[PDB]
């Protein structure tokens, strides 16, 4: 820990983060091939040839139709969720998961980690400089509550403050800004070494790592990445972060008495282009996402 | 391409009636919300003036009835009801065309399902129901 | 205002020489192999002079 | 059927040049067409333009070094021996160095004799546009230089183009005095300002500065800008006359559509009229002493 | 003018229009389940719940007797209407005839639809579902309604 | 017609009348027939003046090829990348050296419309005219209708 | 007759230098003498000019047009063509670039009319050109907005110079 | 009335090439849940409708077959078996037809 321009710090990051991907990229050395299968419902027995480490369920729904590729939000990879743009490693077996289908709920889940990850995105670049803004970590709250959080913790000057409503807008509007340009979720496994050596400032940062990477043997934490912001997320992510159609930032909440800095709770609520709904029951939405939501034990 | 879309068109078996519900009891509370004028903040009550015009209403028609007067004339008559009428806006002398001020009245509450965003946003700001 | 379309062609070569003629089509080549050879299995670890 | 020869020999004439318009072939080299003479071509050059050159010395001069790179290349890869000229070709490299020198310090020296004001960057910045890659190899396909010259990729990149050409100029410049020669570079390269505004050439960025600057060294004390004219404000088509003042004098001014761009036209006009380099000048003098 | 004017006018002339109407009821009595062009299915449609309705007045009933034989042409399906579709529907009072628009008719695209009684030991046809509770959407509602609740 | 026609503007090649005068006829190329009637013409311009006229200019180049042809041909290059091309067909001697000198007078450049037969660089020395020219100042330069 | 379209898809391009854009691949696909008048094969032509392959198949199955369903032949063929002999990874990275539709040989029969006299019937027919391009649809052309619109008012007032003098 | 003058291609592609007369982009299409074969909105699927009505077809013949000839219309009710299944004890009174099949997992 030393002192840091944040730009410079995002530049390192961005470095660090692309050496890693290319190196990951080289240990392959030649195209090998996969034959990933389709246990889907609608296009039964199709085979993919696809190359290993390079290809994605993004590519096999290329491969299959374009409505596959505008509906399907996750993969199945013989058990697990995939995010569209994780490239596949073993032969395999694939079905693709979208808003409607019968049990959405894994979808649901990565949809509002995505939220969460891109209103930590926007809170992050909209302060001033010299107050230190500091990500904690995003709940993994339910989808049945009001709204997805974010943990940020803020320098010692503003534990007096609260936002008002026309900056909670300039938040809102920063998430537009945020959806309007289409930016892929890049995702990234990496070992916990190199976890901690990209980050390597925040303490809260390194003992979420920790967390991330005791429970795992082989001491592996998933990274993701839109545009150059860099988040540490548990599970998968939606592909693209022009999915949210409707997005706002409702309030910020605090929670003192379990530490002796002040930890806030920015809150928020999103709806996707596939399930967007009206005006009365967005406003109902929004006016319910209001609320504090406690749900981590 | 962004399809078209209504209401209720992802909205769940069980989640369309408690919609419904919701929305009659929110509407309903808005326009019982208007019961007393007097009390709110009513704006100056003015004496007549013999060059003064007051405002109209809208109203509905019902249907026709004879009628018949004391010296045994029938007359046909119109019934004319006023279902939700309330005043929604008011602008000032100079800024419609400065000849004589206006002032905006609204007919029977509608749904807020098929209802322009702005019309809704202006509704939602007056708290109450939209007008036909 | 009497008259239609022509050109009707077929796609596909035959066998219509034999059907009657005195002269043969001269070929220059078999069809495939008078007895595959066979290599022996361990030839790549055989493919030093000898053993 | 017409029976005849003369409609069908004209419409395949008509045939023939409308696919050559359709599809035409990818330019050549003048050398590589039917009526050349090199040496015909040389003296023509030579005697166009009333100079006596050196036959030789303009072979060397029109002579590229990576041409000869190419024809050594061609032999060795035919297994051919050429090397009873290709090892004297002698390149233009010589004569370019001292055609660019002494165009430099010519243009320089003319150009300073005929604005005593200029600053010395100023100057180099003119010697530079004049000796600019665009401006001699425009003048040089135009004088036809890019004929006589040998080199590979036969569009004869501005680099190589510019380099014959100043080679050409030292070529002149041995072959006879400097004085002809330095009349030469006048005639074509002096010619290339006319019509020119000096901020065309010069291409600087920040005019009230150099004004300040300029003032300071002439101990002139500051210049105020003020609003001279204008004619419409609240208008999406404004225009604006801003007047520089120096002591309560009016030293130039300039329009605008906006204050600001106003401003940065006045200090042009300020610095133009300071420098000595406006429309109003004296033309240049083209005669002999 | 046609302010309020039910009953399309369907074949060449009312009579025309009533036995179109009751060859396709009697089709739909056979076979409980039939497809033709769609306003021709909306007026049979129309017409099929008044029959159920006669038929459940009772076997023994003179004017349902006789409604029954002027509207079904094949003398083999009355005992059908009166022992197997009216019992069948005993306890709803008016839910059957379920009306479903098919994509097109093949020459002329003409718009189409399938009716059918409802009970049908015919294979189901694949009804539009309404979208599932566990979306999303209908999850964020479920929450604002259980929080309703616990305001309550 | 010229609005059926294309258009260009009175100018120079390289700024020939500023410093020195240049030829701006590169070459002549002939195509004349050894036997033929219509190169009759061409054949005595070549057997009289063509050897003058190199010696009158000698910046251009005239190549004779003296190849079987039924339409006798000069073909005119000019510095500034021209080519220009004209039938010698059944011409006198003195047509076919009025067609060579005029060539050689002409420059490369298109005989088109002309467009204002006047091409000025500096069409104004005390100032181009502009609204506020010709118009007096006010006090403080306060515009119709104002206070201070 | 001419049939220059069909011999578009057997030109073949030197290697591309590495370093070098793609070069998406161009696939051109016909069907001769359809049944079909050829205005009303232009409209569902015009219809699929600018789409992706699989939204102009989705448009062509809900159109009710006799011309729709050979349109839409034709493009199955042409995708699976693309697919295998053009080498085309992505069955659905196909676009289409050009689509039009072009007369054909007719035929001529008498009409009878109510006298004596007659007219000349003629028998219809068209041909359907297709052409995919491999890639994304290129966005559709933005409406220029009141900026452009003064910015280019602006460039107009400043070009103008001062006519019939020096 | 006879036309005064021909029309010219100009006026007749302003006429025939102007909105009012072009195709119109329909947005109800989107995939079906089961067999994904584009359906539209608002308008049953024609592959799964095909496949009910093939069934459907096929069961008819069996009652054709089973009810001998015209006029027939049993006044029970009916209920269609497949390969095994055991009628349930329920449906005694009803007609029984069992063609031959395993029961189709979309027909419960
Ligand atoms: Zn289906």
């Amino acid at each position: 820990a030393s002192q840091l321009s944040p730009t410079e710090l995002t530049e390192m990051r961005n470095d660090l983060f692309n050496k890693e991907k290319a190196r990951q990229l080289s240990l392959t050395p030649r195209t090998e091939k996969i034959e990933v299968k389709h246990v889907g419902k609608t296009d039964p027995g199709t085979v993919f040839v696809m190359n290993k480490n390079i290809s994605t369920p993004y590519s096999c729904a290329m491969h299959l139709s374009e409505w596959y590729c505008r509906k399907s939000i996750l993969a199945l990879v013989d058990g697990q969720p995939w995010d569209m743009y994780k490239p596949l490693t073993k032969s395999c077996e694939i079905k693709f998961l979208t808003f409607k289908d019968c049990d959405p709920g894994e979808v649901n889940k990565a949809y509002w980690r995505s939220c969460a990850m891109m209103m930590g995105c926007v809170i992050e670049r909209a302060f001033k400089d010299e107050y230190m803004v500091n990500l904690v970590r995003a709940p993994e709250v339910p989808v049945i509550s009001g709204a997805f959080c974010y943990d940020v913790v803020l320098d010692s000057k503003l534990d007096e403050w609260m936002p008002t409503k026309e900056n909670l807008r300039s938040f809102t509007k920063d998430a537009h800004a945020l959806i309007y340009k289409d930016l892929p979720f890049e995702t990234l496994e990496v070992e916990a070494k190199v976890a901690l050596e990209i980050f390597q400032h925040s303490k809260y940062k390194v003992d979420f790592i920790e967390e991330k990477a005791s429970q795992n043997p082989e001491r592996i934490v998933k990274l993701h990445r839109i545009g150059d912001f860099i988040d540490v997320s548990e599970g998968p992510l939606i592909p693209r972060t022009s999915i949210c159609f409707q997005y706002e930032v409702s309030a910020v909440h605090n929670l003192q008495p379990t530490q002796p800095s002040l930890i806030r709770r920015f809150q928020g609520v999103s709806l996707p282009v596939h399930l967007r709904a009206h005006f009365t029951i967005w406003d109902k939405l929004l006016e319910r996402s209001r609320k504090m939501v406690t749900e981590d034990q | 391409g962004k399809s078209g879309t209504w209401w209720d068109e992802h909205l769940s078996e069980e989640n369309v009636p408690f919609i419904k519900q919701l929305v009659s009891d929110e509407d309903k509370a808005q326009l019982a919300s208007k019961l007393c004028p007097l009390k709110d903040e009513p704006w100056p009550i003015h004496p007549w003036e013999p060059g003064s015009f007051r405002v109209g209403l809208i109203a509905l028609k019902l249907g026709m009835m004879p009628l018949w007067t004391k010296d045994g004339q029938k007359h046909v008559v119109t019934l004319l009801q006023v279902q939700d009428c309330h005043v929604l806006k008011y602008t000032s002398k100079e800024n419609c065309n400065g000849k004589m001020a206006t002032l905006s009245v609204g007919g029977k509450t509608v749904s807020r399902f098929r209802k322009a965003t702005s019309i809704l946003e202006f509704y939602r700001e007056l708290g109450l129901p939209p007008k036909q | 205002t009497e008259k239609e379309f022509m050109q009707h062609a077929r796609k596909a070569g035959l066998v219509i020489p034999p059907e009657k003629s005195d002269r043969s089509i001269h070929l220059a080549c078999t069809a495939g192999i008078f007895d595959a050879y066979v290599p022996p299995e361990g030839d790549a670890r055989i493919s030093s002079l000898s053993k | 059927v017409k029976k005849g020869f003369r409609a069908a020999f004209r419409f395949q004439k008509e045939l023939e040049r409308q696919r050559l318009l359709r599809c035409p072939p990818p330019p050549v080299r003048r050398s590589e067409k039917p009526n050349w003479d090199y040496h015909a071509e040389i003296q023509a050059f030579g005697h166009r333009l009333q100079e006596n050159f050196s036959l030789d010395l303009l072979k060397t001069a029109f002579v590229n070094s990576c041409y000869i790179k190419s024809e050594e290349a061609k032999r060795q890869q035919l297994g051919i021996e050429k090397e009873a000229v290709l090892l004297n070709l002698k390149s233009n490299q010589e004569l370019s160095e001292q055609g660019t020198s002494f165009s430099q310090t010519c243009l320089t020296q003319f150009l300073e004799d005929e604005y005593p004001d200029m600053p010395t960057e100023g100057i180099k910045n003119l010697v530079d546009f004049l000796t600019g890659e665009e401006v001699v190899c425009h003048v040089a396909r135009n004088l036809a230089v890019e004929q006589l010259t040998l080199s590979e990729e036969f569009p004869v990149p501005p680099a190589v183009l510019q380099q014959t050409f100043f080679a050409v100029i030292g070529a002149l410049l041995q072959s006879s005095g400097p004085e002809r020669t330095a009349l030469f570079i006048r005639d074509f390269l002096i010619t290339q300002m006319t019509g020119k505004e000096l901020f065309e050439m010069w291409k600087i960025i920040n005019p009230m500065g150099l004004l300040v600057e300029e003032l300071k060294k002439r101990n002139v004390s500051a210049p105020e800008s003020r609003l001279t004219r204008q004619s419409g404000g609240t208008t999406a088509l404004p225009l604006y006359f801003v007047g520089l003042y120096c002591d309560k004098k009016l030293i130039a001014e300039g329009p605008g559509e906006t204050v600001l761009v106003a401003e940065e036209e006045a200090a042009r006009v300020a610095l133009r009229k300071l420098y000595g380099f406006t429309e109003n000048r004296r033309p240049w003098n083209y005669s002999k002493p | 003018i046609s302010h309020g004017r039910v009953f399309r006018r369907m074949g060449l002339g009312p009579e025309s229009r009533i036995h179109l109407l009751r060859n396709l009821l009697t089709g739909l009595v056979r076979h409980e389940r039939i497809e033709a062009p769609w306003a021709r299915v909306d007026e049979m449609r129309g017409y099929a719940e008044k029959l159920i309705d006669y038929g459940k007045l009772g076997d023994t009933n003179e004017r349902a007797m006789r409604m029954a034989d002027f509207w079904l042409t094949e003398k083999d399906l009355i005992p059908k209407l009166f022992q197997v579709l009216a019992p069948r529907y005993k306890d709803q009072t008016g839910g059957y005839t379920r009306m479903l628009q098919i994509p097109n008719r093949s020459l002329d695209r003409a718009k189409m639809a399938v009716i059918e009684y409802k009970g049908n030991c015919l294979p189901p046809l694949p009804l539009p579902r309404r979208d599932s509770h566990l979306t999303l959407l209908n999850q964020l509602l479920q929450g604002l309604r259980q929080d309703l609740r616990q305001s309550q | 017609t010229a609005r059926g026609t294309p258009s260009r503007f009175l100018a120079s090649v390289l700024h020939n009348g500023l410093g020195r005068y240049v030829q701006q006829l590169q070459r002549l190329s002939f195509s004349v027939s050894r036997d033929g009637a219509s190169s009759r013409g061409a054949r005595e311009f070549v057997e009289r003046e063509v050897i003058d006229f190199a010696r009158r200019n000698p910046g251009v180049v005239i190549y004779v090829n003296s190849r079987p042809c039924c339409v006798p041909r000069v073909v005119a290059e000019y510095l500034n990348g021209a080519v220009r091309e004209e039938s010698i067909h059944c011409k006198s001697v003195e047509e076919i050296s009025t067609l060579v000198q005029k060539l050689a007078d002409q420059s490369g450049l298109d005989v088109i419309r002309i467009r204002k037969p006047f091409h000025t660089d500096n069409p104004s020395i005390q100032g181009q005219w502009h609204p506020f020219t010709n118009k007096p100042t006010t006090f403080r330069g306060l515009r119709p209708r104002e206070v201070q | 007759i001419s049939r220059k379209w069909e011999k578009k898809n057997k030109i073949v391009y030197p290697p591309q230098l590495p370093g070098e854009p793609r070069r998406p691949a161009e696939i051109y696909h016909c069907r001769r003498q359809i049944k079909y008048s050829k205005d009303k094969m232009w409209y569902l032509a015009k219809l699929i000019r600018g789409m992706s392959i699989d939204q102009a198949l989705a448009q062509l199955e809900f159109n009710d047009k006799k011309g729709a369903k050979i349109i839409k032949e034709v493009l199955l063929e042409a995708q699976d063509m693309a697919v295998r002999d053009h080498n085309v990874e992505f069955r659905s990275n196909l676009y289409i670039a050009e689509s039009t539709s072009g007369r054909g040989q007719c035929l001529k029969r008498i009409r009878y009319h109510g006298r004596g006299r007659f007219g000349i019937m003629e028998k219809v027919y068209c041909h359907y050109f297709v052409k995919l391009v491999e890639g994304p649809p290129p966005p559709p052309e933005p409406p220029k907005t009141a900026v452009a619109h003064a910015k280019e008012y602006i460039q107009q007032l400043r070009s103008r110079t001062i006519v019939h003098t020096l | 009335a006879a036309p005064k003058n021909r029309r010219t291609i100009e006026v007749n592609r302003c006429r025939r090439r102007n909105p009012q007369k072009l195709i119109k982009v329909k947005n109800n299409i989107d995939v079906c849940p089961e067999c994904g074969h584009l359906k539209q909105k608002h308008v049953l699927c024609a592959y799964c409708y095909e496949k009910v009505c093939k069934e459907t077809a096929e069961i008819r013949r069996q009652i054709g077959k089973q009810e001998g000839g015209p006029f027939k219309a049993p006044t029970i009710e009916t209920v269609v078996l497949y390969t095994g299944e055991t009628p349930s004890e329920q449906d005694q009174g009803k007609r029984i037809i069992e063609r031959d099949r395993k029961r189709p997992s979309w027909f419960t």
